[PDB]
RNA sequence: AUCGAGAGGA
């Protein structure tokens, strides 16, 4: 009647991906975990624009979505600050938002790549992940001579259930039973279908005897990380923030046990 | 006891037509001790019978071995000594048919009776003697074990 | 003897509610009824 | 029209179907008079057709409001 | 090109037509949707003659 | 055609004589369908007397009340007894069967060929198992139903 | 035009309870839990969690609709247990679940780095 | 006619049963009194049914024959099969 | 069956007797009907005006 | 008309690798070669970079409204 | 707009109210594409769920009396047929034998006519799907068929 | 705004 006892055993960890295993936890948990890191861990990217002169092709919010979509590097900040809803200022303050500006002209007769080096902060720790100290930076637009983009963007603490531009996960690759022993798919022709990365199986087999007394155990992860979080901080957040989630139903919870 | 029936059979046949279903088999197999026919569906998934395999089968009104009527409901808590304990395939269903070579002025000497384990469908046929416990409409028990 | 008695009422209710009920314009009805089919039967 | 419209329906109901302005003509020529029996012309006139809901009345029972 | 925000329409007592006082036809005009002949058809062999009244009578031109 | 169908039946009604009219107040049908039934509670069933032979009619119609054991095996001991002494009773069976092929003739001309198929409003099998499934009949056991109730 | 905000999939509207227990009437000792604003992520951990104790006799959830942003989890107990007890039950486990793979991830990613 | 030989249905007729209702459910909006009691219902229509079911709507249905006479039937007096 | 002549034998049964029919491509059903050897009862046509 | 920012499946950014897409594509590469040469191993982003029409190439062709 | 046609619709031309079609005595709704096909697939004699799986599904029936039903297969391992939560489904005590539309022509007449290997011959007794893979022709808007006999 | 025409949707 009580909690599981996970392991976990991290088998690759990059600047790019972490590649890990959950064992002896349930599938609804390794779901929910999986889930979290796609909808549920914070962090910072720009959700307000304010453009100031667009001389170039793409139209105000063309540049304003593509902005939005632009990884800022959230890894110690996104826990300091906090929810517009929660900050008791103004629209904006240094406590909920960070701000950016960008101010670039051509006037050369090449084209100018407005990139995301472009995007200067206030905040030195919350700056665009390919501007960070190779990867080339993300191109937000190409001017040409006379033309010219100046505008001013403030940073915002979100998450993927509001805006995917809050997702902080370029993939997440999750997998259990790699051989098909709880035949919880049902191949028609299982000789026809490759063997998953994690399968320990010789090759005349094709999957493991079924076992009837199984229980999905054993969750492979591959977490990428698309720049703002490393995978390692994307797994601590969800977790946490999936703790948190309980910790104020369990409050609520509380709350309404005791009232009746 | 809360007993119909009880006897052993021996596998005869297995899907005479053809597989029919992946995770279900149906068996043909014939008992000894009371010469009688029974066509078996079974999860051969979680509980596989190869030819020529030996079992005991008994159908029982009830799993609680003091004369207890069953509600019909899952009771996964219920700490009562039931005899699914002594059995390692067990199923619930109901009968749905009694037919029986009767005619307008004799009863019947053979009877058969059709039971439906959530789809997964018994006749048992053979000498009337055996089958008086069957009414239609009425919940039963397979409680079935493999021997050696 | 129950089961028949119940048989014999309920034969006589849902006879009664097969009845045509007065002011049903069984005209625009069965103009619909017969006009819906020609839509799929074919022209050639 | 040969066969709807050559019976005696009336000329609103028959003008509703096909030659409104031949039908409506000829009962201004010969005074016909419909008597607004059928639903076309109840329809037309706003009035509530006596189909369905409307082939009967309903009264106010004053010895059983008390 | 088919979105459903530049078809989705309604009305509640909008403007009118000037020959027959009648509502306009168009979602550019705020007009209403046209309660045709075989609506009416439809609802005569429903038997609904307050709904039918209520359509050709009271929700169009009074 | 579905516009000029509508306007030629739109106002044929079923009146509160229950006879169906048109506007002008003709009589279209005496009774609408020639039943004054509505199309939505009718449904398929089969006339069980139609196609059967002469010899199969007989043998699954008429009640014998002279096998003392079949009755025996059907009705319960009472039942049987007042079936096999009175005659009051054998004479109503008799004339039960007499009307069910008088009724069998008048199908045989109703429907010149062999199609039981109709569309009646009661589906008397399917009310006839749910009286079953309700009261819990044994088909093995003697029935305590008397004949002459079914019939009166 | 008729696009809600994003965020009322996870704000909880003024006046709006969190969670709403209500009682089952069909059968004893089992409850209707109405949890605004939460999907799936909760949903399923909460019901696999009451499914590992012995003494829930139902554990399930449903999102009624998808375009709305509540679930209900519907808990039904042995009579000597109660389903909020077990709801809290689950929750506090859960908790005690998370926060130990929070720890060995952490000593995971601590063997990692350092070798 | 002759009221004690009624030749109509005596059940009310699914358009009969739809105005009746419809027109109490009016009634009861404009303020008439009900004529059954009410726990806490506040919508016309529920209240129009509840008096249906109770057989407790006073409304005379005058159904005209086809002839030119008519039958009058009480709510009450006809079978409420819906 | 449906142009098969359904007679019912002695015994009760429906019996479908395989006979010869004629299809016309014209109408003459005033004449055809008078003719020997052809049946006045069942002949009909397709042509509801005549 | 420019390459998007993110893979509209996954999320991973895309935008900085157009122009090292096209350089790896004048060095004689392979287009395969050169997504993988970039990091593109699921074959959503290989369909971002490999179906990407670089309109705006075409609308740098136009003089702006202000000199 | 009115209390009055507000009724007459609601007692008329409510779609319950028009399941059936007067033009041929039928359904002119019924049971329809994924919830077909995966009907058919549900209904097959194979079809084993597990208790959390149940629990899942009996969340979304609206008219369950809330009492878990006894499992076709309590041993080795607890098991609800698909039938058995259709059984669930199916409302009241009907009584319904319909046909399988891969049911063999000669089944009928030879040996298993009551256990029918393909199960096919839908039998649903006292509101209980005792046999038979559900399809078009038992949920359909044919004549006959179980959103037929339930109407 | 009207009218007409055209292009489309189901
Ligand atoms: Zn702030
Ligand atoms: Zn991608």
């Amino acid at each position: 009647p009580y909690a599981n006892q996970p392991t976990v055993r991290i088998t690759e960890l990059t600047d790019e991906n972490v590649k890990f295993i959950i064992e002896n936890t349930d599938l609804a948990v390794a779901n929910s975990i999986r889930r979290v890191f796609i909808a549920e861990v914070p962090i910072i990217a720009i959700d307000w624009v304010q453009i100031d002169a667009n001389s170039s092709v793409l139209h105000d919010e063309f540049i304003a979505h593509r902005l939005g979509l632009i990884p800022l590097t959230s890894d110690d900040i996104v826990d300091k600050l906090q929810y517009s809803r929660d900050c008791t200022c103004e629209e904006f303050c240094p406590e909920c938002s960070v701000e950016f500006t960008l101010d670039v002209r051509c006037n050369e007769d090449q084209t100018r790549h407005v990139t995301s080096r472009d995007l200067i902060s206030n905040s030195p720790r919350v700056i665009p992940v390919t501007s960070r100290n190779e990867q080339d930076d993300i191109l937000i637009v190409k001017l040409r001579k006379g033309q010219e983009l100046r505008l001013r963007a403030y940073a915002k603490k979100g998450f993927g259930k509001e805006h995917a531009k809050w997702n902080p996960t370029a993939g997440v690759a999750f997998e259990y039973d790699p051989d098909n022993a709880l035949r919880h798919t049902v191949y028609p022709k299982p000789e026809e279908w490759p063997k998953s990365e994690y399968s320990e199986l010789d090759e005349d087999e094709s999957q493991a005897p079924y076992d009837p007394n199984g229980k999905p155990e054993r969750f492979y992860y591959n977490v990428e990380s698309c720049g703002s979080l490393r995978p390692e901080t994307i797994v601590l957040s969800a977790l946490s923030g999936l703790k948190k989630k309980l910790s104020d139903l369990q409050t609520q919870l509380s709350h309404e046990i005791q009232s009746d | 006891a809360g007993i119909l029936f009880e006897d052993i059979f021996d596998v005869k046949d297995i899907d005479p037509e053809g597989k029919k279903f992946d995770r279900v088999s149906r068996l043909h197999c014939e008992s000894e001790s009371f010469k009688m026919d029974l066509i078996l569906d079974v999860n051969i998934q979680i509980y596989p019978v190869d030819l020529g395999d030996k079992f005991r089968l008994v159908i029982a009104s009830t799993l609680y071995e003091d004369g207890t009527l069953d509600d019909g409901e899952y009771n996964p808590t219920d700490d009562r000594p039931s005899r699914a304990d002594q059995f390692e395939y067990v199923m619930y269903g109901k009968v749905y048919r009694i037919e029986g070579d009767e005619t307008s002025t004799e009863a019947a000497t053979r009877l058969s009776a059709y039971v439906s384990y959530g789809g997964l469908l018994m006749r048992l046929q053979g000498d009337a003697n055996n089958l008086h416990g069957f009414e239609v409409d009425s919940r039963v028990y397979l409680l079935m074990k493999k021997l050696a | 003897g129950e089961a028949f008695d119940w048989l014999l009422g309920e034969i006589e209710s849902k006879f009664n509610q097969a009845i045509a009920h007065p002011g049903e314009m069984v005209g625009a009805l069965a103009a619909q009824s017969l006009g819906e089919p020609a839509t799929q039967m074919t022209l050639n | 029209r040969h066969g709807v419209n050559r019976q005696d329906t009336g000329p609103l109901m028959k003008c509703s179907f096909e030659e409104t302005v031949d039908v409506l003509m000829e009962a201004a020529a010969h005074g016909e008079s419909d008597p607004m029996k059928g639903v076309s012309e109840n329809i037309m006139l706003g009035q509530l057709a006596p189909a369905g809901t409307g082939c009967f009345d309903l009264l106010l029972d004053a010895e059983k409001c008390k | 090109k088919h979105m459903v925000d530049d078809k989705i329409h309604s009305r509640a007592r909008g403007p009118i037509q000037i020959l027959n006082r009648q509502p306009m036809e168009g979602r550019s005009r705020d007009g209403g949707l046209r309660f045709g002949e075989m609506e009416r058809d439809c609802q005569i062999a429903h038997g609904a003659a307050q709904f039918l009244r209520e359509r050709l009578f009271e929700a169009s031109d009074p | 055609i579905q516009r000029r169908l509508i306007k030629s039946m739109e106002s044929v009604m079923v009146k509160y004589d229950a006879t169906v009219r048109n506007s002008i107040n003709q009589v279209v049908q005496l009774r609408y369908g020639e039943d004054g039934l509505a199309g939505e509670s009718v449904e398929f069933q089969n006339l069980a007397t139609l196609k059967p032979s002469n010899k199969a009619f007989e043998k699954k119609f008429r009640f014998d009340y002279t096998n003392e054991r079949a009755l025996r095996r059907t009705l319960q001991e009472d039942l049987v007894k007042d079936v096999l002494s009175n005659a009051h009773i054998q004479n109503e069976l008799e004339r039960e069967f007499e009307r069910m092929r008088e009724d069998r003739e008048v199908l045989r001309v109703i429907f010149p060929t062999g199609d039981s198929k109709v569309v009646l409003p009661c589906n008397l099998l399917r009310m006839i198992w749910n009286a079953q499934k309700i009261f819990h009949i044994n088909p093995r056991l003697p029935s305590d139903l008397h004949p002459i109730k079914v019939v009166e | 035009m008729n696009a809600p905000p994003a965020f009322e999939s996870f704000l909880l509207f003024e006046g709006e309870k969190k969670i709403t227990i209500n009682k089952d009437t069909k059968v004893p000792n089992a409850c209707l839990f109405t949890i605004n604003k939460e999907d799936h992520t909760l949903g399923n951990i909460i019901k696999s969690q009451l499914l590992k104790d012995p003494q829930v006799l139902f554990a399930g959830y449903k999102v009624p609709h998808p375009l709305e942003h509540k679930i209900i989890i519907r808990v039904q107990t042995t009579p000597d247990y109660s389903p909020q007890e077990a709801f809290t039950n689950a929750i506090t486990d859960l908790i005690s679940e998370l926060s130990l793979l929070e720890e060995r991830f952490r000593v995971a990613i601590k063997d990692k780095q350092e070798g | 006619q002759a009221n004690q030989k009624r030749i109509t249905t005596p059940y009310m007729t699914k358009y009969e049963r739809a105005r009746v209702l419809g027109t109490r459910a009016l009634q009861i909006a404009m303020c008439a009194p009900v004529m059954v009691e009410l726990e806490g219902e506040t919508d016309p229509l529920l209240i129009a049914m509840k008096e249906l079911k109770a057989r407790k709507i006073p409304i005379i249905i005058r159904r005209y024959l086809p002839d030119g006479s008519y039958e009058d039937w009480g709510v009450d007096e006809l079978i409420i099969s819906d | 069956d449906n142009k098969k002549k359904i007679i019912i034998t002695e015994d009760g049964e429906f019996k479908a007797l395989q006979e010869w029919i004629l299809e016309t491509d014209g109408v003459s059903l005033m004449r055809v009907l008078s003719e020997k050897d052809v049946d006045p009862v069942r002949t009909t046509s397709n042509d509801i005006v005549e | 008309m420019i390459i998007p920012v993110r893979c509209f499946t996954c999320g991973k950014i895309v935008g900085n690798k157009w122009e090292a897409y096209l350089g790896l594509l004048q060095a004689e590469y392979t287009e395969g070669d050169a997504l993988d040469a970039l990091g593109l191993k699921r074959y959503c982003c290989r369909r971002m970079l490999l179906a990407h029409v670089d309109l705006i190439e075409k609308l740098l062709n136009y003089a702006p409204l202000e000199k | 707009q009115s209390l009055e046609t507000r009724a007459e619709i609601q007692e008329l031309a409510m779609v319950p109210r028009m399941i059936v079609t007067p033009q041929s005595n039928r359904p002119v709704m019924g049971i329809v594409q994924d919830t077909l096909t995966a009907v058919r697939k549900f209904t097959k004699r194979d079809v084993f769920l597990e208790r959390g799986e149940v629990m899942n599904l009996l969340m979304f029936l609206s008219t369950w009396d809330g009492k878990v039903p006894q499992p076709a297969i309590l041993k080795p391992r607890p098991l609800w047929t698909g039938k058995q939560i259709f059984s669930l489904i199916i409302p009241g005590h009907i009584n319904c034998i319909r046909t399988h539309s891969t049911h063999p022509d000669d089944e009928d007449s030879g040996p298993y006519k009551h256990i029918s290997p393909g199960d096919t011959k839908v039998v649903v007794e006292n509101g209980e799907l005792i046999m038979g893979i559900l399809c078009k022709k038992s949920l359909g808007t044919s004549a006959g068929s179980l959103v037929h006999i339930s109407y």
